[PDB]
């Protein structure tokens, strides 16, 4: 999982 | 049934001081470092043009690829005039003393929980850390300190390895970017063993970070101090603080370094913070 806002 | 005897801060610090609860995890964001002078890196005013898409672009990795330079221009604006930890970071550093943190995962790169005294081994910087830049080239990955790369990042020249002349780049974790593989063996390991998270400052909207709390045991109690309430359940599609079904996560909602003050006087602590915190800033001051 990337990093996401 | 349930470990906290009432979902109250009191009830927490009794549950602390009892011989049920030996491993605290912290798991912080923005809102612990705000009160050192440090304003949130997502917050809208660092948002003053270098021709970027739009906003977020300054902080993905898509982008920093082949431009850099705004970004780098952005942290001279940005770069802290003092690196002072706050109450709440040097709570954790009691908690360690204590004997009783097992680990805190941090948001922040900002270094300040090294500064208070947490060692690598305590910390889980799951976005990474300006604390250590490296060269981007495989082939080298040159490792440099932080004294290194903010000499570069104020002389407005885009920091170059000396061995072979890449980019160096700090050991920060971009949006786009996949976290460190430390970040998911230490939780694999840690969350089996908790007894306690303390949730300090972060508002649970940065995955996959904010997805910490669903990993911990259905009995470990989970106490946010935060500025508002965060982590319940989006309806549109957590924490349960307030229905009838709450047991076990209890909201503490101020600023940080008020909440870790309140919590250390219920444990006794009180006057080992200040002393801590006061001997501390006063190094620092100092330097
Ligand atoms: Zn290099």
């Amino acid at each position: 999982p990337r990093k996401q806002l | 049934e349930r470990l906290l005897d009432e979902l109250t801060l009191e009830g927490v610090a009794r549950y602390m001081q009892s011989e049920r609860c030996r491993r605290v995890i912290c798991l912080v964001g923005a809102g612990i470092s705000t009160s050192a002078g440090i304003p949130d890196f997502r917050s809208p005013s660092t948002g003053l043009k270098y021709h970027l898409p739009y906003p977020e672009a300054i902080f993905e990795i898509s982008y920093f690829k082949k431009h850099p330079e705004p970004f780098f221009a952005l942290a001279k604006e940005l770069y802290p005039g003092q690196f002072k930890p706050t109450i709440c970071h040097y709570f954790m550093r009691l908690l360690k003393d204590k004997g009783l943190l097992l680990r805190c995962y941090t948001q922040n790169i900002d270094t300040l929980e090294r500064i208070a005294g947490l060692e690598q081994e305590d910390l889980v910087e799951a976005h990474g850390t300006f604390y250590t830049s490296h060269c981007v080239s495989a082939s080298c990955r040159h490792e440099y300190p932080l004294s290194w790369m903010k000499e570069k990042i104020f002389s407005e020249v885009t920091p170059k390895c000396e061995n072979c002349q890449s980019l160096v780049k700090p050991d920060i974790v971009f949006f786009g970017e996949s976290l460190p593989a430390r970040f998911f063996s230490c939780m694999q390991s840690d969350f089996l063993k908790v007894d306690l998270l303390l949730v300090m400052g972060t508002s649970l909207q940065v995955q996959p970070f904010a997805s910490l709390i669903s990993k911990a045991p259905l009995s470990t109690p989970r106490l946010l101090i935060n500025k508002e309430k965060a982590g319940q359940s989006d309806p549109f599609l957590g924490m349960d603080f307030d229905s009838k079904k709450a047991y076990r996560d209890v909201a503490w909602l101020g600023e940080c370094d008020q909440g870790c003050l309140a919590l250390a006087e219920l444990l006794g602590w009180k006057k080992e913070l200040e002393d801590l915190v006061r001997r501390e800033h006063a190094s620092i001051d100092a330097q």
